C-alpha cells in the first residue's frame, strides 16, 4: 500500500489500483490581497420615487 | 481527488472500498477535517 | 435488461457490493432549499 497525499491521474491508475477518493484535489492560483460599498445615486428606491 | 495506491493484484481494494464508504456516510469524515484543517482567517 | 445507468446515481456503501460504480464524474454535495420574503408612516 502506498498511504499518503497521493492524487489519482491516468497513467498511474493504468499500472496501479486506486481506491474510491475521499478528499477533493484539483488546480488552484494564489495571489496576494488587494488594498467602497458604493450606491449609484444612492438609489432611495431606485428611479421609481 | 485522492486515494490509496495498491499492488494492481493486491486483492485488497474491495475490503478497503466498503470500509472507506462507511467513514463519508454521516460523521466520521465529516468530523476529522474539522481536527486538523480548521484555520482562520478565510474570506471576507 | 440493462447494462450501464448514466444518470445521477449517488455512490452509497450499501448498493456498492452488489453492484460496483466507477470514478465520478462531479463532486458534489446535500443542501436545503428554502423560499425567501407603505414604506412610510409605520
Amino acid at each position: 500500500m502506498a498511504i499518503g497525499s497521493l492524487t489519482i491521474n491516468e497513467e498511474r491508475s493504468e499500472i496501479v489500483d486506486f481506491s474510491v477518493p475521499f478528499v477533493e484535489t484539483g488546480i488552484s492560483v494564489m495571489v496576494a490581497r488587494s488594498n467602497v460599498s458604493p450606491s449609484a445615486f444612492l438609489e432611495p428606491y431606485s428611479p421609481a420615487v | 481527488g485522492y486515494g490509496i495506491a495498491l499492488h494492481k493484484g493486491s486483492r485488497w481494494k474491495r475490503p478497503i472500498d466498503l470500509a472507506l464508504l462507511q467513514f463519508l456516510g454521516d460523521d466520521e469524515i465529516e468530523m476529522l477535517e474539522r481536527l486538523w484543517l480548521s484555520g482562520i482567517c478565510h474570506n471576507d | 435488461q440493462a447494462d450501464m445507468i448514466v444518470a445521477p446515481l449517488t455512490i452509497n456503501n450499501e448498493r456498492a457490493q452488489y453492484i460496483e460504480f466507477s470514478k465520478p464524474f462531479k463532486y458534489q454535495g446535500l443542501t436545503i432549499l428554502v423560499k425567501k420574503e407603505d414604506s412610510f408612516m409605520q
